């Protein structure tokens, strides 16, 4: 893979350390440019981190932190933009990856080789009591010539003394004992002033549009673009998608634009981001736009005719920005709402808050307010849910959960400490972008019963469980699912949760056969859903009953017949 | 004020070796960007080689790699250079230079004297030199010259001045002539006022460094 | 490898009138990060080492008079001096010093043209002292003129000696602008005792007819 999402958990210990390797590796493996944050955290010290190696450039900020390893092996990485940064300021955080009370653990030596540049923020690196050569790094020719004010804060206390740098090092600077760790400089030696250079010499100088240096003046010579890759090409802007005409200022679409994704002109956007009117490709929409979905492809985002017709909106996003959690406070806001535009979380304070005071608490019949819902752009997390529900058939519509933002930046459907016993996410057929989790659950089963590669659309997606009931003893009770669940897939007991009916469809029920030829109200069937005729249609002996729904449409009327209707 | 004395030039044999070495004086030699620019008798300028304020720095010509090694020692102010597997290409003068401002920028703004470097399988011999009697020939009106020539000496230079440096006006030595036997030939010349042949001594100071060969030659008219 | 082109390779000009020397590069030495030229000029005075006059290709360096301004960009540039005078004499050169490897030009002499003037001529006979050791030498001294080309014939007893006799003449002088010439005719002991008129013919376009300067062996 070319690309890939990163994280947003920055030092919360993961609720499920089992999985917390598992998850690295599905998000970070094969990937080259980590567009959000790098997070390493709680790391242990065996730890396999080899999916790391071809990591080339980190959009966000790196955090290294509260990590028992030796050594992790970013020596690809040439430049982090610094997009967001760690506690305001820093592109770079090493925190407290020591052993506090084989022999030792702990970061030993960073092994950054090729980490050339940093555009924006600064350096941190504290507590880290095995940490060598941190030291001897000229950090002041890694910052980009712009931020320069780029603090550092470096705490070189250890509990060894180290080697000197292999001699074959300028200065004593390197990042590892290796002679292969030396920190080759590129803007503090270059003549004039240089944005960046491969030696001390004019020729030597790189383009203006390149950032960690080069291996040419050329434009197309750089270890990596300022602005924008354009085709193999570093550029300011990436061509636009509209040409303007001489007098009229019409559309005039350019043959050879492009919508900027990241540091890169693409040629259209990746499957769930959202194409832009300015040309982007974003997540959220801007100001003044509209989500819109149009007959040509995904969805895209538009400048409003009208103060755009405000659509439901969740939790990280307008007013509801920075509210944890769906509370008794904001439930009623929710109501009749089709598509939910961002994320709902359910916390323990949700259905058992008073906290803050006075704020009662949420009751089971107050969720039925979600039966509406189809769609959420955002995340779902749920680390509570009452007892008296067996399940999560409140979200029974839940269709696409897109995850455009995702939960400690990874996960879209997290459910963790819950005592339900079945899903019940009947509609459920998309996971857009981001993990599943679904862990701690003592009482779960049906998890193994879901095709969960059918729900994903991108090979990182992947869900993470442990510690629910356990499909051996689940099946030892023997809770399979419904006859006519074709090929076994379902979000829980009975005939209603089958993802595809295998026969004939009444509202929720999956179904044998419909009341075409005996049976209560006779039904015509369509679609194989078995729709009532018109009652007013006569019921017939072994014959069809009506061509359709209405009264025109019967066999025979059982009272009244006055065409065009029965009556 | 600034001073760079290259040492160590010479005469040697095609394939074997030499180490010239530049003394610097005058500036802070720590914080500027040294080279060496040879050029063969009566040609143009070569770059040969540089180096950086902290030896941080090398670069070679490619008619020289491998072959030549540059160096220095910032502590005692010198700059070194290791010519092995040398030709008869390499022969020339050797100007170690030194450049403008650490690495950055090689103006080359001040320039030593240069070393000569001789690359011949032929052996040293040192001169011999004889008297240029002067020209009563000429008018006693009336301007008279006077002479001394050096004669049969390998390899180059040799140094010509009159009566220990005092004597320069109007002065003429003239470069040297290569000869049919493999030896260098040289005339050192001077006007003077006829006038002055008879009060004042005149004697040419020639100076053959690699032989070891220093004479003083005191220079009379005959007569009759 | 940025190849490097200087025209003319010889000027000749009167001192006072003004001349210039241009210079190519095979590749651009305009640097954009500081909006400079990476070329460099200097004047090799004859006798001594380089000196820089010029770095940037148009910044002088200290001590270099008003008369001497770089100028052009780019490949092509103009090395000039206003109102040339007669210590100015050497070889001129130009250096690129935007990168490896650093290359010269090939070097463009310049002559003061001096007011004509004849040589004066002297003759010396071999030394007795040099004349036992076997081989005779005998020196013709053409001393101070200019232009610089000069015809010398040797004649032993009517006899044009041609082959046998080896020119050396002086760099051209910083302080008057003449030059010097040296003539030595080499023949063995034997050969010089045969003969008794040794002679130095100079023809030269100072002189209103050729001058012959001649000793007679022996004879004071
Ligand atoms: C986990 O760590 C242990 C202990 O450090 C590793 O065992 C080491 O393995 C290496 C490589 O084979 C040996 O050279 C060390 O001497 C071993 N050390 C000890 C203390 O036993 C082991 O490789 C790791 N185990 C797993 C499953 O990753
Ligand atoms: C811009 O993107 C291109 C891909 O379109 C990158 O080029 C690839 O580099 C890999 C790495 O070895 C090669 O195997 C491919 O052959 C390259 N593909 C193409 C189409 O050139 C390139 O690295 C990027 N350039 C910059 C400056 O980031
Ligand atoms: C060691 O730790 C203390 C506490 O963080 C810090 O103030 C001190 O400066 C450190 N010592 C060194 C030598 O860096």
């Amino acid at each position: 893979t070319q690309v890939c999402t990163g994280t947003d958990m920055k030092l919360r210990l993961p609720a499920s350390p089992e999985t917390h390797l598992d998850m690295l590796r599905h998000l970070y493996q094969g990937c080259q440019v980590v567009q959000g944050n790098l997070e390493l955290t709680y790391l242990p010290t065996n730890a396999s981190l080899s999916f790391l190696q071809d990591i080339q450039e980190v959009q966000g900020y790196v955090l290294i932190a509260h990590n028992q390893v030796r050594q992790v092996p970013l020596q690809r990485l040439r430049i982090v933009r610094g997009t967001q940064l760690f506690e305001d300021n820093y592109a770079l955080a090493v925190l407290d990856n020591g052993d506090p009370l084989a022999s030792p653990g702990g970061l030993r030596e960073l092994q950054l080789r090729s980490l050339t540049e940093i555009l924006k923020g600064g350096v941190l690196i504290q507590r880290n009591p095995q940490l060598c050569y941190q030291d001897t790094i000229l950090w002041k020719d890694i910052f980009h010539k712009n931020n320069q004010l780029a603090l550092t804060l470096i705490d070189t206390n250890r509990s060894r003394a180290c080697h000197p740098c292999s001699p074959m090092c300028k200065g004593s600077r390197c990042w590892g004992e290796s002679s292969e760790d030396c920190q080759s400089l590129t803007r503090t030696v270059c003549a004039g002033g240089c944005a960046r250079c491969k030696g001390p010499l004019p020729t030597d100088c790189c383009h203006e549009q390149c950032a960690a240096g080069c291996t040419g003046p050329k434009h197309s010579d750089c270890l990596a673009c300022l602005h924008f890759n354009h085709s193999g090409i570093c550029e300011l802007h990436c061509p636009a998608l509209v040409t303007y005409n001489t007098d009229t200022f019409e559309s005039m679409p350019n043959p050879e634009g492009r919508y900027t994704f990241g540091a890169s002109c693409v040629t259209a956007c990746p499957y769930n981001y959202l194409s832009t009117d300015v040309g982007s490709c974003t997540l959220v929409c801007p100001l003044h736009n509209q989500e819109v979905t149009a007959e040509d492809g995904t969805q895209r985002c538009e400048k409003c005719s009208k103060p755009c017709a405000r659509v439901c909106y969740g939790l990280g996003m307008e007013h509801l920005r920075e509210v944890r959690a769906v509370t008794s406070a904001n439930i009623q806001e929710f109501a009749g709402c089709k598509k939910i535009f961002g994320s709902l979380a359910f916390l323990p304070e949700s259905f058992d808050g008073d906290p803050a005071s006075n704020t009662a608490p949420l009751q089971p019949e107050q969720l039925q307010v979600f039966e509406t819902l189809e769609e959420i752009t955002g995340y779902l997390y749920i680390s509570a849910w009452p007892d008296s529900l067996p399940d999560l058939s409140v979200f029974q519509n839940l269709q696409v959960i897109r995850g455009r933002i995702l939960h400690n930046g990874a996960y879209s459907l997290t459910l963790q400490g819950l005592g339900i016993s079945w899903l019940g996410l009947r509609s459920l057929r998309e996971l857009g972008s981001g993990l599943a989790l679904i862990h701690h659950n003592t009482h779960l089963c049906f998890v193994h019963t879901v095709p969960w590669d059918q729900l994903f659309r991108n090979p990182h997606q992947a869900l993470l469980h442990t510690a629910n009931r356990p499909e051996d003893e689940c099946v030892g009770e023997g809770l399979a699912c419904h006859q006519l669940c074709a090929r076994g897939h379902c979000w829980g007991p009975g005939p209603t949760q089958c993802v595809n009916c295998s026969q004939f469809l009444r509202g929720q029920e999956c179904v044998e056969e419909c009341r075409v030829l005996q049976g209560l109200p006779r039904e015509y069937v369509n679609a194989r859903h078995c729709l009532p005729c018109h009652p007013e249609c006569q019921p017939q002996n072994g014959s069809v009953t009506c061509f359709g729904p209405e009264a025109d449409q019967c066999v025979a009327c059982a009272h009244y017949k006055d065409p065009p209707f029965c009556v | 004020e600034v001073q760079l004395v290259e040492s160590g030039g010479g005469l040697v044999k095609p394939g074997g070796s030499l180490r010239l070495s530049c003394a610097a004086s005058g500036f802070t030699f720590s914080s500027y960007s040294m080279s060496w620019v040879r050029q063969a008798p009566g040609k143009g300028l070569e770059w040969v080689s540089s180096i950086s304020s902290s030896s941080s720095y090398i670069y070679y010509a490619d008619s020289v790699k491998g072959r030549f090694t540059i160096s220095r020692d910032n502590a005692k102010n010198s700059l070194y250079l290791q010519m092995n597997s040398l030709r008869a290409e390499d022969t020339a003068v050797y100007y170690c230079a030194r450049g403008g401002d650490a690495y950055n920028y090689y103006y080359f703004d001040y320039w030593g004297q240069g070393t000569l470097v001789t690359v011949s399988s032929a052996s040293t011999k040192g001169p011999s030199v004889f008297p240029l009697a002067p020209s009563s020939k000429s008018t006693s009106g009336g301007t008279a010259a006077l002479g001394c020539l050096v004669k049969d000496y390998f390899p180059e230079p040799v140094t010509v001045s009159w009566n220990s440096g005092a004597l320069t006006s109007g002065v003429h030595t003239f470069p040297a002539v290569l000869q049919s036997s493999g030896l260098y030939s040289l005339s050192s010349v001077v006007t003077v006022p006829s006038s002055s042949l008879g009060t004042q001594t005149y004697i040419c100071n020639v100076n053959h460094k690699p032989s070891n060969t220093k004479v003083d030659k005191r220079v009379e008219p005959k007569s009759c | 490898d940025i190849v490097m082109t200087q025209t003319p390779l010889s000027l000749s000009v009167t001192p006072g009138q003004p001349a210039s020397i241009s210079c190519k590069s095979s590749q651009s030495v305009f640097f954009r990060s500081n909006n400079k030229n990476i070329l460099a000029w200097y004047l090799q005075k004859p006798g001594q080492p380089p000196q820089l006059l010029i770095y940037w290709a148009s910044s002088r360096e200290s001590g270099v008079p008003d008369r001497f301004s770089g100028s052009g960009s780019g490949t092509d540039f103009t090395l000039k001096i206003s109102r040339v005078e007669a210590e100015d004499v050497g070889v001129y050169y130009c250096q690129q010093y935007f990168g490896s490897p650093f290359t010269f030009g090939p070097g463009t002499k310049v002559d003061i043209k001096r007011t004509v003037a004849a040589p004066s001529v002297f003759i010396f006979p071999p030394s007795d002292e040099q004349l036992k050791s076997g081989t005779a030498s005998v020196v013709c001294l053409l001393n101070n003129f200019y232009p610089r080309e000069a015809k010398v014939q040797w004649k032993v007893d009517n006899a044009l000696q041609s082959g046998n006799s080896q020119e050396s003449v002086t760099e051209q002088d910083s302080k008057d602008s003449t030059y010097s010439l040296s003539s030595t005719l080499t023949l063995s002991k034997a050969d010089y005792e045969k003969h008794k008129v040794y002679a130095c013919e100079v023809t030269h376009q100072g002189l209103s007819s050729p001058v012959t300067k001649s000793f007679n062996r022996g004879e004071c």
